[PDB]
């Protein structure tokens, strides 16, 4: 796939689409045949070209002079340890990542993107904005904020916070909620439509959201909706 | 030919090189008798047990004892067939190795009584009785609440003090007189104090008569203590296979089998598994437990001892191990302390027997009622530590008042305690235990007092023990 | 000063509550890290054992 | 010939291989050129492995290797008595060689089940905590367990001079202890004159891994010989954990794949065959027993380690020092609440047993209730018994360092503790009433002392009664 | 043949037929279609058997051919299921394939390859076929003891390297076939046994990572009264919607 | 150095003091010596022979008739496991024990020793 992707980017110049459905069963294939080859094994059972054979394939997905390639590539995590070598990795060759979590598709809240862990390269304030970069901080704290209070939580009731936690709390619960979205191909699993949202309409509602505007709606009207406004219908529908 | 020579010697696991085409087959037994020539050499009888075919006509096999003593070059000679113990009825009422050598001082068993191999395939799927029938063992908790069945596995736990010996002991006599049934211990690499102390209470009780005892303890070699376990087994198969009987085989401790067959692997060669432990886990494992099994014409019951680990189950050998058992009892020592026997937790012990298609609609009934009552009770003993019992409603006081009755209604008078307590047993059919449990939730016996029940056989014997009492 | 007497009653219950939820939290965390090393050690011993298998 | 002599054709890490040596026996004694001792261990198809029992870096590749003929085995006999020797029966303190006429293989056959018989004569420790809460019998195998510098040592050298009057043979085996200590050790045993019945079996920390793996068994064959005479042996293993360190490091030279937390799979059957081999013979093998004490180090207090949890599956009992304790000034340190012995009791004499249960009720109460002592209130519920009654029976069970006390005398105390003829005694001076009772019946109480000793059970009430009343009153409170 | 090729991209058809079990909580929010793959996925005595023989049993008045794998159960086990088949009448259409425990490992590796071969002549005759796999797990350990036994180097949990390609190989070959192969379909059920509830080990991850959704049964939902013991969190199915009736799915 | 330090006690009968650096550093060495003789790893990766390697350096440490020599040794703990086997197998041979806490010293008490954790016969 990457020797034609190859091609339509150099011959002719071109913008290509490079989807890989999964990247992590090249290298398993290569720890399942290593053992025959004579090598003996590394690390918890990988073969000892491990780095350099993941670098060889990895340095050919590039964007060049003559041709862009955008690649979106899904990467398995074996037993839900992200200290698996191949993950691992995998990390260095990167300039975006999102991070799924069991925790939080235990939870409904899908798509379950990791809210901390995910990362890229293009969240400056000069490529975004002062206006985008300080509401997706401002939210990634909060977030980290109500992940620490969960264990004094536990141990002492909600009642035992703070009114500055207790409003922590409440904000952090909503964006949590509001970070879920229903998808188009997600109609045959539910029968929502979906929907689609503009990057402007994600942050006006996350920084109406924080400005406290939306405190009074219960906590699952922001569950599996789009823009801010179906949040307010969808309370409305529930008899707020 | 059937002679051979040993060429290597490594602890416990002797090479013995054989004529070409004359090899022995695997799990075959060889013997090894020398006598010292000379001054530099030692008296040696040694028995081996075949385990891998090497090439080059040489043989693997793994001693039964200790082979210090032993050169390169002596003669060894192949008995052609597995190890053979002997079995019947002169095996009742004494104490056996691993070999099927008597321990106790009666006298060796003549070479003309029957033998039969210790390694044997499991019963075929013909044989398997398609019923599953419920062991009245005579005791009103076991067949109320964690019934056994009939070739199933049950595992016993307890804390050290609390009376799984005496359990034990009563099991044995009450099948032996109920069901005309017979009990066989095997003790697997635990205390030969133990053993002895074991040894003399059943001698004491007179349950002995009715029982054969094999040890192989902790201080004999690997192979030993894994045959001990296999050896216990086919001297439990032979009455059942020919007399058509209802065996009970007991189990000292089943985590010892596995780390044995764990040594010996490692001794073997063979690369460890996840945990250290022999690949061959659950392969052994499996031809252990699938002959204990219940047929068209007889049954085996094992009663197991099984030691967890640093209190994992999720260890590989517990893990293994709790995929046969069938039921479990729990010994409490709280209830031994407050003086319920037996102290057998009713509400922790579980059985898989537990359901209306096996044991009845009115059994099921009966006893997920008991315990609902006894978890209700448990809930309110904290209210009780909180406030008081006056301040429970009186449905709280009537089910407190039902919930003492039966606690103290599942205790019993066993036939072996008597040596102790004076009082005589009694066996208790669970029809009449169902029936007298029924009655004490329905009310019936509300109006005596709650120390009547304390230690009593029947229903019956309860009002007349009140009656006697005032 | 029945008021107050209220007060320190609450509080001693409080706090009774809360250091039994917090030993409740320390034996399931406890738990929790006793069984995960166990699984690292058994790695390291698999480790070990396919090194010198391999030579 | 190449039948009884061989070549080395390998050295390292102690294990070396030789060619020839066909008539050698499996567990044999080898002699080198130098006259270093070995072990044939490993009898391959064309060479033999063999272990160095000393210094191997005098053993080069291509020097001769003599049968000796005798499977492993050490002197034993009376000789032994007052010398402290290495594993291998060689004296390390001068004195001339030891002169003894008789061997014992090391690796031999524990007492059958038939030949054993149940444990019922005491044995006395000469410590209050051990005698009370934890009795041992002759026999039992009891395990000492608990943190560094926790006072294991200082127990089993107290338990060992107790013994002066008593019939019984003590051995005391250290492993992997300094050389110095050691002989701080035995400087301590000449003083107090426990030579006359103790031999000392030493393997530093300078030693190959081999002798220090053997040594235990070294005691234990020792021990056997006075055992099988019809005699009372005791026998106290040092570090059981150092033993199976050296172990581990034997089987990982000799290249045997590790199991559960990189120890060998076999190390519960090491510590099984050593410990089994003691017992109470019965009759019909003559009256002789052998008792044991391992002892066990963990790593701040955590009994849930691997050798701790073997060592307690194989012994009939624990005996628990704790660290916070032994800092706080109770240097006995004993946990009554996790000690316990469970084939002792029996073994227990009628007086003391009539006096160790309220002792233990009054222990353990005061050891739920010291944490509340932050407000002393509640009245009897808390105070005037739980705390004061507790309290006293924490200092009267404090002992000092090497000063053990008879049997008697303790049931004196202990009796005079649970009678509450302490109540009024402030805490302070209570260790100075004890010293001075002790004084008080060695001048007054002849009578009692002799009837405890000869029926094993407490005198006369009254009489007892009146005794204390008397000492009470010529007492003065400072 | 046991080793045969699965059927590829263009062989296959998208599943739309619904598979009623008779189950509510499996037939209202985790469908199962005919063609998908569905495992069965929790502690030990929770119900799963269960819901095999219940799924067996109900399909009584429909063509389909039904086939039952043990793979490491007790002999005794096997015959208290035929015997229940034998009584709600299931025998009529239903093939048992045993491997016990004590059987060498090798016929415990085979048997589901065998009893998949077995539903082939029927998937290829034009005909729907239902098999169950009793425990992956213990084909995978005894897969694992074998390559011990072969000296081949152990990967995580001392596991070989191919135990994921042991079971994607077996796993991968139902599939519901297109009007040009026949119209047939397989559908397979395969159990995975947890310890204490750990959805995170690797065999049941590398389960997961093969079907089409998991039916997720919860010990601490099993007692105290939830029978069933359906966790909606941690169960999904990805042929959802399509594998039920316009009413259910409405 | 403990060959050079023996001989002023042997020769000269002077009372001398021994100091070392680490020996953390030194079980290290020893562990990595043993990786490249290809010995099997011991239970966190140690050498096997640990226990006999610090024997054979400690031991000489010793006081005779003709003098003494008295060792002071810098143990490293690596991230505050005392559990660990290097600062662990030496405790056997320690007389006195003493404890510095990163605690004490960033609040500027010097030398930082820990007065409940130090220890000594
Ligand atoms: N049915 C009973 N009735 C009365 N007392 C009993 C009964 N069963 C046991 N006991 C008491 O409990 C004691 C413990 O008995 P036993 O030795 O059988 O317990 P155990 O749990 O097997 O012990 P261990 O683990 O220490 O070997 C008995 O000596 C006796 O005093
Ligand atoms: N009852 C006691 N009274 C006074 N000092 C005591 C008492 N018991 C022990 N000690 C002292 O406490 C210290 C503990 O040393 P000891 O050798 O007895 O302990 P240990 O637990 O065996 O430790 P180690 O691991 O150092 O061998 C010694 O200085 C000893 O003299
Ligand atoms: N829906 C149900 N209602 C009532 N009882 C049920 C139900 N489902 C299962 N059970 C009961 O639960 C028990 C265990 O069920 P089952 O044998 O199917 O479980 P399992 O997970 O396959 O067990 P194992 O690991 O022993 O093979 C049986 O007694 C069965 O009768
Ligand atoms: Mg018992
Ligand atoms: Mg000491
Ligand atoms: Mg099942």
């Amino acid at each position: 796939g990457l020797t034609m992707a190859e091609y339509f980017r150099d011959e002719q110049g071109q913008d290509v689409l490079l989807f890989i459905d999964n990247i992590f069963r090249f290298t398993q294939a290569g720890s399942e045949v290593s053992a025959l080859l004579g090598r003996m094994p590394s690390a918890v059972g990988y073969q000892p070209t491990l780095a350099t054979e993941m670098g060889q394939l990895q340095e050919r997905i590039t964007s060049t002079a003559k041709g862009s390639i955008t690649s979106i590539q899904a990467i398995y995590v074996p037993a839900d340890d992200y200290t698996d070598p191949a993950p691992a990795t995998t990390f260095s060759h990167l300039d975006a990542t999102t991070n799924l979590e069991r925790k939080l598709a235990e939870m409904g809240i899908y798509p379950a993107v990791d809210p901390l862990a995910s990362t890229s390269r293009a969240l400056a304030p000069e490529i975004v904005g002062e206006e985008h970069y300080q509401v997706a901080r401002k939210v990634q704290q909060t977030l980290q904020r109500y992940k620490e209070l969960q264990d004094i939580i536990a141990i002492l009731g909600m009642d035992e916070l703070s009114d500055e936690d207790k409003l922590v709390v409440h904000r952090a619960r909503r964006i949590q909620f509001f970070l879920s979205q229903n998808f188009h191909v997600a109609e045959q699993f539910t029968g929502q439509p979906g929907s689609y949202v503009p990057v402007k309409e994600t942050v006006r509602g996350f920084k109406e959201i924080l400005e406290g505007k939306y405190d009074h709606l219960p906590e699952d009207a922001f569950r599996l909706v789009g823009r801010i406004e179906e949040v307010v219908e969808k309370a409305k529908a529930m008899g707020v | 030919m059937t002679r051979g020579r040993v060429i290597q010697v490594m602890g416990p696991v002797v090479d013995v090189k054989f004529e070409n085409g004359h090899l022995p087959a695997i799990y075959n037994a060889l013997k090894i008798q020398h006598k010292a020539r000379n001054e530099n050499e030692v008296d040696i009888d040694l028995t081996l047990e075949v385990a891998l075919h090497l090439g080059d006509d040489t043989v693997r096999t793994i001693a039964m004892a200790s082979t210090d003593g032993l050169i390169r070059g002596m003669e060894v000679i192949d008995t052609g067939a597995p190890i053979s113990v002997p079995v019947g009825e002169v095996t009742l009422g004494r104490v056996f190795n691993v070999l099927g050598e008597p321990i106790d001082l009666e006298g060796d068993i003549p070479a003309d009584a029957r033998r039969d191999p210790i390694h044997r395939p499991a019963p075929k799927f013909e044989e398997l009785a398609t019923e599953v029938e419920i062991l009245e063992t005579g005791i009103k908790v076991v067949d109320l609440l964690a019934p056994y069945i009939k070739g199933g596995k049950i595992g016993l736990f307890g804390g050290a003090g609390v009376g799984k010996t005496v359990l034990i002991q009563e099991l044995i006599h009450n099948i032996a007189q109920e069901h005309g049934g017979i009990s066989v211990f095997a003790g697997v690499g635990e205390r030969t104090r133990e053993g002895n102390d074991l040894y003399h209470e059943m001698k004491d009780s007179g349950v002995i008569s009715k029982t054969a005892m094999v040890f192989g303890q902790m201080n004999e070699p690997p192979g030993a203590r894994m045959r001990v376990a296999l050896t216990g087994l086919t001297m439990a198969e032979y009455f059942r296979d020919e007399q058509g009987q209802d065996v009970l085989l007991f189990i000292d401790n089943i985590f010892r089998f596995t780390q044995a067959g764990s040594e010996v692997s490692a001794l073997l060669g063979r690369m460890p598994s996840a945990v250290g432990y022999q690949p061959t886990l659950a392969t052994e494992m499996g031809q252990l437990q699938e002959r204990i099994t219940s047929t068209a014409k007889g049954s085996i019951t094992s009663i197991q001892a099984i030691y967890v680990p640093a209190d994992d189950y999720t260890d590989p050998a517990p893990a293994t191990t709790f995929s046969h058992l069938d039921a479990t009892t729990n010994l409490e020592r709280k209830l031994a302390e407050m003086g319920i026997y037996p102290a057998v937790d009713p509400l922790a012990s579980t059985s898989r027997a537990l359901a209306p298609e096996i044991v009845g609609e009115e059994h099921y009934q009966v006893a997920r009622k008991v315990q609902q009552t006894l978890q209700r009770y448990k809930e309110l003993q904290d209210i009780i530590a909180i406030l008081g019992m006056d301040e429970l409603s009186d449905e709280d006081k009537l089910v407190v008042h039902r919930a003492r009755r039966i606690q103290f209604f599942l205790s019993q008078n066993f036939h072996v305690a008597e040596q102790f307590t004076g009082q005589p047993g009694s066996y208790v059919p669970v029809k009449e235990t169902v029936r007298g449990f029924k009655e004490i939730l329905e009310g019936k016996y509300d109006h005596l007092p709650e120390d009547a029940f304390r230690l009593v056989g029947r229903i019956e014997e309860v009002v007349e023990k009140a009656k006697a009492m005032g | 000063l029945d008021a107050k007497a209220s007060e320190h009653a609450a509080r001693m219950t409080a706090m009774k509550n809360a250091t039994d939820n917090a030993n409740e939290l320390i034996r399931t965390l406890t738990l929790s890290y006793n069984r995960a090393r166990q699984a690292a050690i058994t790695q390291e011993i698999t480790e070990i054992v396919a090194g010198a298998n391999a030579l | 010939q190449v039948s009884d002599v061989g070549t080395v054709i390998q050295v390292g890490d102690g294990i070396a291989r030789a060619h020839g040596l066909d008539n050698v026996m499996s567990g044999e004694l080898v002699e080198f050129a130098n006259g270093v001792m070995g072990m044939a261990l490993n009898l391959e198809e064309n060479n033999v492995g063999i272990v160095i029992l000393g210094p191997y870096t005098g053993i080069k590749e291509g020097d001769e290797v003599r049968r000796t003929g005798r499977i492993m085995e050490v002197p034993v006999g009376e000789a032994l008595i007052g010398r402290v020797v290495n594993p291998l029966g060689q004296p390390v303190d001068g004195l001339g060689p030891v002169e003894t006429t008789e061997t014992r293989p090391i690796e031999s056959p524990a007492p059958g089940v038939m030949d054993r018989r149940s444990v019922h004569e005491p044995l006395q420790t000469g410590i209050k905590a051990i005698d009370a809460l934890v009795p041992i019998g002759r026999g039992q195998r009891e395990l000492i367990i608990g943190d560094r510098q926790t006072g294991k040592t200082s127990v089993a050298i107290d338990t060992i001079i107790n013994q002066k009057d008593q019939n019984m043979i003590s051995i005391y085996v250290a492993i992997g202890q300094k050389e110095s200590t050691v002989r701080t050790v035995v400087e301590t045993l000449r003083k107090h004159g426990a030579l006359d019945y103790t031999i000392v079996v030493t393997a530093s920390a300078s030693q190959p891994a081999p002798l220090l793996f053997l040594a235990p068994y070294a005691g234990v064959a020792m021990g056997e010989y006075f055992m099988y005479k019809g005699k009372h042996v005791l026998v106290v293993y040092d570090d059981l954990s150092k033993q199976a360190a050296a172990y581990r490091e034997l089987s990982l030279l000799l290249r045997r794949p590790p199991g559960r937390e990189a120890y060998p799979g076999d190390i519960f059957y090491l510590h099984s065959r050593l410990l089994e081999r003691a017992a109470k013979l019965s009759d019909a093998k003559g009256g002789g027993s052998l008792t044991a004490l391992p002892f066990v180090e963990t790593q701040a207090g955590d009994i849930s380690a691997y050798i701790p949890t073997n060592v307690i599956s194989i012994t009939d009992g624990q005996i628990f020092l704790q660290s916070d304790l032994f800092f706080s000034g109770v240097r006995p340190a004993i946990n009554a609440g996790l000690s316990v012995s469970r084939v002792g009791g029996a073994a227990q004499i009628k007086a003391m047993k009539k006096v160790a249960g309220t002792l233990r009720l009054d222990l353990a109460a005061y050891r739920e209730l010291e944490a509340f002592a932050q407000f002393g209130s509640d009245l009897d519920k808390a105070t005037q018994a739980k705390l004061a009654r507790g309290a006293r029976t924490v200092e009267v069970l404090k002992q000092d360092l090497h000063q053990p006390i008879p049997v008697e005398k303790q049931v004196l105390i202990i009796y005079a503790l649970t009678r509450g003829f302490l109540d009024d005694i402030p805490v302070e001076d209570v260790r100075r009433f004890e010293k001075e009772f002790y004084l008080f019946l060695d001048q007054n109480g002849q009578h009692l002392l002799e009837h405890i000793r000869t029926t094993k059970d407490l005198p006369n009430e009254d009489d007892l009664n009146k005794a204390i009343e008397a000492f009470k009153k010529t007492f003065v409170v400072s």
